[PDB]
This record gives C-alpha cells, structure tokens and sequence, in this order.
C-alpha cells in the first residue's frame, strides 16, 4: 500500500498538470491532448523530452506550471506532502512516516522525517544561489524581465535533472561559456549525487567517517565522469559535425559537459544526431546508469551498477563474498540490485520492441529514445518531434515507470506471497 | 497517540492486538522472527530488532512515540537495558512488565513511569475467587472498600431488594443486577432476585463478607 | 587448470584447421589468411558465419575438413579426447575425469565418463539415420556423388547447430518442403536440448521421474518455440519481402522454421535482411538465449534464463526462495546464472562498441551480428561479407568466447582467491 | 484419492513409499529439511512445513485431501495441535499415530477418526511368536477365533490330511499349505504334509493351542 | 607506526578506541562477527578472522605491522598459538594479555616481548585504595619509593606547607596540590592546605604511611 500511494499520487500530478497546460492562458498556440499529456508527463517524471518547444508554445504562466511540475516531480510527491502536513500543524504519524521510507528508498524509518527537512531546505537554497550566479550572465543578454526568469527556470531545471530549456537550442549557444557550464554541471551533479550523500557530507567533513554508500557515490561518480570525458573527447575529436570546428579550450568544455549530462540531466552542447555511432553506444550504457538512490535522477543507480559488477568479479576471482571498501555486502542487497537491473532491461526491451512496431525510424534512434525515456534523461537524436500518437503513449508509460522505479511500479499491483513453507533443493545446470 | 510495544509475548501480543483493534498506530518490536511475522497483520508496523542496542533503537524512530511498552518479563538484563536507553532518549511514558520483587526495584531506580505485574495481579484476583465461589469479579476502590460482582444463591431466589437489609444492617449498596442477560443500572425498591445471576454490590470489604455468609 | 586445458585445446583446433583450409588442395580459389582463420573459427565454434561460400570456395576435401571441425567443435574437445585414450587402452585417471566435468558443466564427477560414451554413440547414430532420411530427397536432385555428400554434410551441420550449407542459398529453396524442414529441425532441437536431457529420456520413459533440469528443458523449449512461432507469423504476415508471397501452408513452415533456428542452428528459410525491425528485436532476445547446458548450442542457456526470471518474479511477489516445479533453487545456482548473464552482456556490449568504431554499417546489422556471433548462431543481415580485416578479428574473438562460455574463458586467466577471512556488513542503497 | 502424510519417520515414510508405489498422489509434510529431501522422490509433493501452524497448513492446500495421516508419535504437543487444526478444517479422515495410553485418550477427545499404535501392535504380534515358535503369522478374527499360519514339525512329516482329526477332535479347519513355494488353496483329502512349511489353520484360539501341543 | 589488535574484548576494544583517537592505523581482528561490526567505526580496518590459522593471518598483511597486540586472556590455546605464528612471522613487537601465572610462563617460553595482566594489576591498585582510603592513585617508582596522590583530611585544613615537617621528619617531598580544580606544580613555602583535595607526595613507601597516620 505505501507503493500504491506513490503510484496513485504521482499519476494524479500528470492529470492535474495536463489540464493546466491545456488551458488557453498557459499556451500561445493550440495544443493537442497528447502533447499536453506528454509535456506534463515529461515534467513530473523530470525527463525533458519535448514534442513542442517550451519557449514558444507556452506563455510565462505556462512555463511557471512547468517549474511547479519539475519541482514537485524532482523532489518527489511525498517530499512536499510532509511539508504541507507540518505547516498545517498536524503531527507525522507512523503510517505517514512509512510512506517517506518507501519514497526515499530508505531501509529504516530512523531519522527520515528530518531528512526531508534538510533536503527541501537545501534544494530551495542552492536553486536560489545558482539563480543569482546565472543572473550575472542572463540579465545583460535578455534584460531584467526575461533574464531573471531564464536563470530561475534553468536553476530549477538543472538541479532537478530535467534538461528543459526555454531557448530553441538547448544550451548549444553556450559551448565555450564557463559561467553556464560550471554552474549548471554543479547543479545536476550535486542534485543527482543523492540526498543521503549530501546529508552525510554536511554533517561529516572527513572522508574516513563517510558511510559505504557515500564513499561509493563520491568515488564512483568521479571515476565514471573521467572515463566518459576521455571516451567522448577521443571519439569525437575528428568528427566534423560535433567537436571538430572548435578550439581546444572549447573541446574540453563540450567533452566535459557531454560526459556528465546523460546522468541524468539531458542538457547538451553538441548535436547528438550528428555524433558517431561509437559515442552513442557508450552513452546508452552511460544513461542506463543513473546517480544516487534518493536523488532527482532515475534509471538503475550507480550503487546498483557497482554492487552487481563487484559481485560478478568476486565470483570470477573465486571470492565467497562481495567486498567494497573493506565492507561485506549481504545477500538482500545483492538480490535487490539483481531485481532492479533485470526488470529495467525487460521494460526497456519492451519499449524498443513496441516502438519498432509503431514508429518508422532508424533503429539507433529508437534505442536511444527508449534508454533516454526510461532513465529520464531527455537526450534526443531527432525522434521525439517525429513520434506518432501511439508512439508518444508508449514513451509516457516508459517515463512513468522509469521515474517511479521498476520495483515500486510492480509492487503496486503485485500481491505479497507470505508463506513459511519450504521445498527440497533441485539441481539445475545454469552453465 | 503513537504506541510502541517491545516484546511480542502473551502479554505484549495482547496489547498490540487490542490497540490495533481500537484504531491506534502500534509499533511491534521483537527479537524473534516468528513472533514478528505472526503479529505483522496485527500491528501498524512490525520490525525485527534488538531493543538493547541503541543503534537499532534509533533506526525505528522510537523518539516519535509517546508511550513505549517494554513487555519483557523473563529477561531482566534485556528489560532493564531497554528502559535505560528509552529513559536516556527522553521517552515521556515508559511502561515495563516486571518479573519479581527485585526486578521491580531495579526498574524503579532507572526511571520506570509504570511497572506492571500481569501474572501477579491475576493470581491474587483468581485466588479471591478460589477462596469464595460466590464472587465473580471485584475491583478494589481502596484497601477497605471494593465493588464485588456476586453470584446469587438459592436462598436469595424470589427475594425483593427491600427484603434484603443490606443498606441498614450490612451497610452495603446494591449496584446492578444482570437478569439473565438483562442489566438494570441502580435498581429501585423493589426488584425480585432470581436464580444464579450476577449481583453487583458495593460496601466495606469486611461488610460484604458478612452478607455472603449470612444473607 | 581444467579451464586452462579447455582454452588451449579449443584454440589449437582453430590453428590446425586454418592451415588445412589454406592448402591449395582444400580450396578452388586463393584464400586470405584471415578468411581461412575466420572459416576455421566459425566451424570449431560451430557458428556458421561465412565470409566465403562453402560450396564454391572449398573442394570436396576442404568441406571434409569443415565436417571434422564441426564434429570436433560441436561435441567438444574433451569428448573425443576420452575416446582416443579409451581406444588406445589407457584407463581414465582422476585428473582426466575432472577435465570432463569442467567440459560438460557437470557439478559432480559421478558417472561422467559413461555420459561421453552415450552422447558420442547417440551422435553418430542419429547423424547416420538423418543422412539416410535426407538421402531419399537429396539424391534425385544432385545425383549419387553429390546427393550423398550433401545429406551427410547437412546432417552433421544441423545436429551440431552449425548452419553451414553447401548451396549458395542457405535452405531458402526448401521453404515449403516438409522433408527438409522436419528432419533438420528435429536435429538441432534434439542436438541442442542437452546431452544430460537426452540421457534422462533414454533411461526414464515417464515425465514424473525426470529431473528438474530435464523438466525445465522440455517445458521451456516447447513454450519458447510456441511464443516465437506466433511472434514471427503475426509480425511477418503482411511483409512483402518475407512470408508475403507464400501460401498459408508455406507460411506455417517458414514461421515454424524461423522460430526454432536462432537457438542456435542459424539455418534460414526467409531473408533476415528484409524482415521488419520488430521481428529482429525479438530474434535478438531469442538468440541471446541458447539451449541446453551440455549440448551443441552456446550463449546463455534456457535454464539460465528461467532461473534468473523466476528469481526476480519470486522477489517481486515477496517470496523468500526460488521455486520451480515445486523444487527450491539454492543460492550457488542463482549466483552462477547471475555471473553468466552479466558477463555475456558485457562481452556483447564490448563487441557492439568495438564494431561501431571499426565497421561502417547500419546499427541494427551490427547488433544482430554481435548477438549471432556470441550465441554461435550464424544468422546474418548482410554484414559478414562486408566486414573489414579488423572487423573480422573482433568476430573471431566473440565466437571463441561464446562457444567456450564466458565463465570458462575468464577462469583461464583469473587466479583463485582463497581467503577464509570475512568483513563487517556495510549498508548500501541499491534502489 | 489424495493422501497427505504429516511427519516422515519410520512409520510415516513407509506410508509415503507404499502409497506412491501403488500410484497415489501423496503429499509429504515434515519439519526436517533432510527428511523432505530424502522422500522428495518417493512422494508426489514434498514440502518443508510446520503442521502446528494454521497459516502454513493452509498454504499446502490441505483442505483438498480426503485422508490426512499425522504420523507423529514422539511429540504429543505437535501431534495433538496438528489434528486440532485438521478437525477445525473439516478433514473427512484423520489417522493419527499415538505414543501411549494417555496420548490415545487426548486424540479421541479432539476428534481422531482412527488412532494407530504401530509399535504396540507389532510388539504383541512378535511376543506371540516368541512364546510359541510354531506360529509364524496370525490374524485375530475375534477375541476367541483366529487364523494362524503354523509351521510343520517333524511328527507331521509324511502325514495325510485325513490322518489329522482337526475337524472332529480339535474342531479346526486346515486352510492352506505352502509346499516349498507351492501354495494350495483349500486342500482336499488327502494331502501329504511335508517338512517345515507354512500350514494355515483356522479355529478357536484355545483349540489351535491344543493342536500345537498334541497334534504338532 | 601500524598497530594490530587481535581480540576485541574489554581490554582489546579499549586499545583500538584509544589508538584510533590519537590518530593511528589500527587493524582490529576478532573471530566474533558482532565484535567486528561494533568496532568497525573505531578502527582503520576491521576483519573477521581466526588468528590461530596461518593462512588467515597472512591474508591480513600482518607482516607489515610493527606492534601486534594479542588481547586474548580467557583462551590459553588461542592465545599461545597466535603468538607462535607471529613469532614465526618475525613480528618485532608482540604484546600478549595473559590469564594466570601458568599462562605467563608459556608465553615467556614461546617469545613474548611483553606480557600484560590488566585485571591483576588493577586488583592490586584497587586493594591499596581499599586498605587506605587516604590514597587515590599511586605509581611505584621502585619497590621502596612511590608517588602517592593523597587526599587532604580535616586536620590538614588551613595548614601551611612550612607547618608540615614532611621534608625533615618524614623525609617526603610535596609535589602538587589540586586546589579545587586548580593545579600548582612544585608549590613554594608556604601554601595553605584546603579541604579534601588531591595532595601529591613523593617519598619512601614506609615514610608516606607514617605521614598518613601521624600528619
Ligand atoms: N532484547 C529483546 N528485544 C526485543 N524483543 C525481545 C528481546 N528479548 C526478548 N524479546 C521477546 O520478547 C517477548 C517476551 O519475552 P519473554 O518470552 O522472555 O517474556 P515473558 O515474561 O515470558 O512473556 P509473556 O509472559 O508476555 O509471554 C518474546 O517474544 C521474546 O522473543
Ligand atoms: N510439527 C511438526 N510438523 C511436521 N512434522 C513434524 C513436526 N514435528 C515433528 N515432525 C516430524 O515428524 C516425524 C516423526 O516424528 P517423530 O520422529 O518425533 O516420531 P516417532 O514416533 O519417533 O516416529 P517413527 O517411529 O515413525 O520414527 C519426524 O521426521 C519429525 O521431524
Ligand atoms: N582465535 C581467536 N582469534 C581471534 N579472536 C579471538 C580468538 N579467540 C577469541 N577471540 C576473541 O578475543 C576477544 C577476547 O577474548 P576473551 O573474551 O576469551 O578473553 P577475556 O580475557 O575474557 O577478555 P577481556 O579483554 O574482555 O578481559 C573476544 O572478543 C573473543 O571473541
Ligand atoms: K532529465
Ligand atoms: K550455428
Ligand atoms: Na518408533
Ligand atoms: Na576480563
């Protein structure tokens, strides 16, 4: 039932958001019922897939609704639910505290209400500061009326890992700009590192006092971004479409930006449709892995990938247990990561299979769209504006399951089987 | 009101089932896996944890519960160490199930708000019914006055209230009569006393015993 | 070291076979050193990928070497090694018996020498009978000199799951023929069901006395072929390239043939390059799963797929153990299947990543080639003749690891870590 | 007929193997993991479960079995609590293995359809063969009449049926003779009695003992 | 300096927490899973291993530690076999916690660099405070001279240092006075002696006892 409240509440925000975006006040042009549903779903799932341009189709009021859906969806439905109850004066019950444990993927209810206070105060603080830093650049280019709103829209979009951009070119005019690159990359890296990871760094200022999850995220993200930066820079160095007609300083900025954006922000500085096939394949594995168990990102998490990878290597080396940072990992942790990865690949496989039946498109664009939609990244190769009515409905389901997580979606309609009986062991050869 | 019950025994499991029936948020904590699975459906939240560990106790959010019941009455070491952590954690109400007289004194020193003896209090009440079969259930208002729900004998059959001089001679007041499933609150003179039904009376402890022997 | 003997012995058959195919006697045309190595590797790994046509490039003596490499590779290197020792009179030692246990993926050495006697006698018997049944059809069409050799070549090729064909069209001229379809499909289904499964049916004639592995293979293959037959028939019914200009009787034969051929024979009756993208995606999952732990097929096995799939569903339903056919499955079985699937996907991902850098080809053909090479299927979309010199060397490595298995390849160069020490448990969130 | 056997012991395991041999659907329930693995191949379905728990008992589909055999004869608490749940679950036939006289009375009160004493019934039958070595196997038709499969002695060698006045004097009827592997049903007068073979007789309990002492 | 502590008990766990507080690399080895988890945060590296096995001991990199502390004092077989492997592995410093007199002799034969009796040394020091309540803590410089931190009595109140003839008569030197939280090193004549505070004195063992009885 705590997974059922998450599924119902998250789906209702799509319906409420779709009505608000379909009003004539919130848009400058007539909008389809599916495009209004797609834009609302792409905001609460915080994906960033846009059939229609955000800057042109929607008004200032319409883009304000987008910021509301991004902020609600990025922090989670139950994050703001506790705040409303706390403001009204009602105390948090045991039943209400169990909903927070399921929403934040916590193993215990110990100190989970206070985590919501920290993560919400940290979210509004760092989005306000980043808007001020972006204000020194966006105001002289777009005045005071549009410059302040563009900084506020992008600071919320970047921190929540959305990828929404008001400009027709999604950050393609700021490839060599260090102000836009450094501030925005600082937002989704810290916004995607995990609320528990941020809470541990705030209270503990020494690396040896960090938990296993905090040390895994800090070391894992640094290693994964370094490999991704080298892979993009080497493969795209001679590419004429992207990273070719740029200076060496501008090559380092775009390679660094494209290394960290697929997890899971979905901003860009180079056209992904003109990249080589080798970089797209590496991006597929890059955006299949997310960042942070309790964060604004989606897909399988970085800790999930490390736990599975170390468990296989330990088996290949003959070790009897999974040991990371001189800490043993128990069997329930292994089987949960096994359940996340297999269910995620099964849903992605069904999405690719369903889109190939419906959409008439190159196969590389179909696979790129499905991995981006499931990971809630939003990177496109040129397929989202070309999707049919049936194709868009598949992506909405993929984005919905990807943000909520494959386990919580299944647990909504999977009745628990509580039996204490056992069975004799059977031998089956799995070579 | 949020309630936490530590130890799912015969006494602890009865509190979880009764409070959940009335519609309260109950946390069931036990160190035994089978006990937690049995009471998982009878509690709002059931956790397999050791209450003697501070790290496990803080993982339950135990600071959010006004009432914590430590229903461990066979392990003095587990019972006393649990209430020491709760007293250190500033729990407003700690109710502990004790084992004997010495266990009662240790809990009083380490700050138990209420100490309960379930088997000892029932053993005294049962022995009162064993000594005198006329009584059924009694409540001690004080050390000298009590309300006793008596059982009507054969000599009290077809007798009116005014016939019984309980008010004048024995100095006792008849409170209620359970006439074969029918209950009359504060009977007025006169009501016919039937066969072996529940007769609720109120008076001095020595005065009721005189009514049982004579009347 | 028993995995090391398998890796060295299997690689030496590639080198010996390459020299024999490179001789002027065995070929009608000059042959490249890489094409001779590719053809030799595609035969001992029993894959069937042909850069050159087998019928035209090689002579009768050259095709006899192909039959030798298929027979040696299909039954395994250590299968014939025991036969040579037994014929010479030397008794099988304990060290020699441990090599058979590793080669056949057996958990125990109990009765493993006698299994080699049964599987070798069954192999030569059913290939001789199937050659006689195919002789009644191939002799009136190709005479006695070529008709008898074509039946003998194809009976060995089909039983060992090779897909090699002497004709330029790989069984594309026998779409509606029930004689070719029924006999050949009976060969790789029974040749791929497993030597242990065949041994259990021979000694036990009642289904309730079968083991868990035998019941999994018989029920799993029947269900998987039924789903594949329905998927191919529905998707390709309106396709003009394949299954469109055929009668309803011929549609059932081609749909049934294409349902069972990707696991892992690689024969065909329809052109895979003209199929729709939806059927190719389903074929990718179809040929990623093989058949039989100790058989002539490769890739991850059917029991490996069922064990992982049931373990996830049991976790999603809240069950505490994996139960198939009222039999519990222990943790060592689960972790071995976990190691097979993750390592297989990692090697396939590296193969796709390496081929995209080297080969200039459509992305769907690259992924289809890598899954077919790793599963040793041999189905092509039109990429194998177009591979470069560097691209062919990648496929040879992929075919080598796929036939030997990802676990046995890693165990060759992975030193065992034997430590009895343990570590304290660490909590990591893998949501 | 669907049979459920609870407790895979020496007595419980013999019922599972015999019923599975005859071709019946047998459910084997035991709390011990090693017992279930040994009898997994000798039963249609083998489950590791505790029969004293109602939740575990309902997970087995125990309401679909007409005959449930509780073959627990060393744990009175486990045996009596198991049959209480089955009686509450409306099992048509409950057969319980008892331990002693007091265990027999508890099962009779809580509704046992049949109570079995395997060791006690064999101990009486074995002691009858110990007291008299002439008998081999007997069946009590009543408290005064029985069919006893006797063993031929040396004095009965080369003797005809008509020579033995079992019908007139002892009042007993000779039923069958197992002549060295050859079995004759209802022998007719006269048949020669050979060496130490099985001689099946029928008569009064006191009358057969007179034949053993005098005739045999 | 790299330290290894084998056995996380009351004595072993105190060494791990104290050395980690001072900023040293400490390896905590114990055969009990619960002990290792509790001291995982109080040690640089905590491993669940058996120290009596050479294969498990070499897996820890135990040859890289200059100081290895075998804090096992209730299992003589486990304690003596552990130090035999370490002596065979050429550990420069092996400190062993002993149990009794016979355990002390076995460790001396098999090459223990230092043998520690934690409970025996504390029992002697505690019994010295039990016999004489005037003393608080003492250190034996030799078998006849010691530094005793005495407790001021009522007769020493409002008394100057020059008034007390400790130097001439008793032959003892007053070292320090802990004046209600204020500590004076080497007091000069004269300082007023207040109420029951710590009085540090130095002298012969028999001479200090005369000062306690008389002065
Ligand atoms: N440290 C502990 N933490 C949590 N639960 C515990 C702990 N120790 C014991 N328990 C559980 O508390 C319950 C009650 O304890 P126990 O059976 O020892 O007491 P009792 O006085 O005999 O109980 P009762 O009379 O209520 O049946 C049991 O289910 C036991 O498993
Ligand atoms: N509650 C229970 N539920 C199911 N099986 C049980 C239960 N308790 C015991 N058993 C199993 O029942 C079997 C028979 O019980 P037990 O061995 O105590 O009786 P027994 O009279 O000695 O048996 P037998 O003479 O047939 O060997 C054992 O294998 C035991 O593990
Ligand atoms: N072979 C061993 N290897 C490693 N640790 C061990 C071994 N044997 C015992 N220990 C651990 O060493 C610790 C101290 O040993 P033990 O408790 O027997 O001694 P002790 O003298 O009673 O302890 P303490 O330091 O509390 O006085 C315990 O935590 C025990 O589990
Ligand atoms: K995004
Ligand atoms: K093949
Ligand atoms: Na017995
Ligand atoms: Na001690």
């Amino acid at each position: 039932t705590p997974p059922q409240v998450l599924a119902i509440g998250f789906f209702l925000t799509i319906i409420i958001g779709a009505v608000l975006l379909m009003l004539p006040i919130s848009t400058t042009k007539p909008l389809s019922w599916i495009d209004a549903l797609f834009t609302a779903a792409s905001a609460t799932t915080v994906t960033g897939l846009a059939v229609v341009d955000t800057g042109t189709q929607f008004t200032v009021f319409g883009q304000t609704v987008i910021m509301g859906l991004i902020q609600i969806g990025g922090l989670g439905f139950m994050t703001f639910a506790v705040l409303i109850v706390m403001i009204l004066g009602k105390k948090i019950g045991l039943k209400e505290r169990m909903l927070v444990q399921e929403a934040l993927n916590q193993p215990t209810i110990g100190g989970v209400i206070g985590l919501v206070k920290v993560l919400f105060l940290f979210s509004i603080s760092i989005e306000l500061i980043a808007a001020l830093i972006l204000s020194i650049r966006l105001v002289p280019q777009y005045g005071w009326s549009s410059g302040l709103f563009a900084s506020l829209f992008h600071a919320i979009s970047a921190f929540n890992n959305a990828g929404f951009s008001l400009w027709p070119d999604n950050l393609m005019s700021y490839v060599g700009d260090p102000t836009v690159n450094l501030v925005i990359t600082f937002l989704f890296i810290t916004g995607g590192i995990g609320f528990t990871v941020l809470f541990d760094v705030m209270k503990n200022r020494r690396f040896k006092t960090f938990s296993l999850h905090t040390k895994l995220m800090l070391t894992g993200t640094l290693m994964l971004n370094a490999i991704a930066m080298l892979t993009v820079f080497i493969l795209e160095y001679s590419n004429p479409g992207t990273l070719g007609h740029l200076h060496i300083v501008d090559k380092l900025w775009a390679s660094y930006f494209q290394a960290v954006t697929p997890r899971t922000a979905g901003f860009n500085s180079l056209d992904f449709g003109s990249m080589r096939e080798g970089t797209i394949v590496f991006t597929l594995l890059l955006m299949f892995i997310g960042a942070g168990s309790a964060s604004t990102a989606s897909g399988i998490k970085l800790t999930t990938f490390i736990v599975i990878l170390t468990s296989v290597i330990a088996y290949l080396r003959g070790k009897k247990e999974t040991v990371i940072f001189r800490r043993s990992i128990k069997y329930p942790i292994i089987i949960k990561a096994l359940a996340v990865s297999v269910t995620s690949l099964f849903i992605v496989f069904l999405g690719i299979f369903a889109l190939t039946i419906t959409e008439q498109a190159p196969f590389l664009q179909i696979v790129f769209e499905t991995f981006s939609a499931f990971g809630t990244v939003g990177l496109t190769m040129g397929l989202t504006p070309e999707l049919t009515t049936a194709g868009k409905c598949i992506i909405i389901v993929i984005m919905f399951i990807g943000r909520i997580g494959p386990l919580t979606f299944v647990f909504s309609f999977a009745k628990t089987e509580q039996s204490n009986i056992r069975y004799p062991d059977g031998e089956v050869f799995t070579g | 009101k949020q309630f936490a019950v530590i130890g799912l025994g015969r006494f602890g499991g009865s509190i979880c089932k009764e409070l959940h029936r009335m519609g309260h948020e109950v946390l069931a904590v036990d160190i035994n896996e089978e006990k937690v699975n049995a009471y998982a459906s009878y509690a709002t939240h059931a956790v397999i944890a050791n209450a003697t560990e501070e790290n496990e106790l803080l993982s339950l959010g135990i600071r959010n519960f006004e009432y914590v019941i430590v229903a461990i009455g066979a392990n003095i070491q587990a019972s006393t160490l649990t209430t020491l952590l709760l007293k250190e954690l500033d729990i407003p109400n700690i109710w502990v199930k004790a084992q004997n007289y010495y266990h009662h004194k240790v809990l009083e020193k380490i700050g138990a708000d209420r100490i309960i003896h379930p088997e000892k209090d029932m053993g005294v009440k049962i022995a009162q019914s064993l000594s005198d079969e006329n009584v059924l259930n009694y409540i001690d208002l004080s050390d000298e006055y009590s309300i006793v729900e008596l059982l009507a004998t054969r000599k009290l059959d077809s007798k009116s209230i005014i016939d019984l001089n309980v008010r004048a001679k024995y100095g006792c007041t008849i409170l209620a009569i359970k006439h074969h499933g029918d209950i009359c609150l504060s009977p007025a003179p006169e009501d016919i006393i039937r066969e072996q039904d529940c007769l609720v009376i109120m008076g001095h402890k020595k005065d009721i015993k005189r009514f049982e022997n004579e009347g």
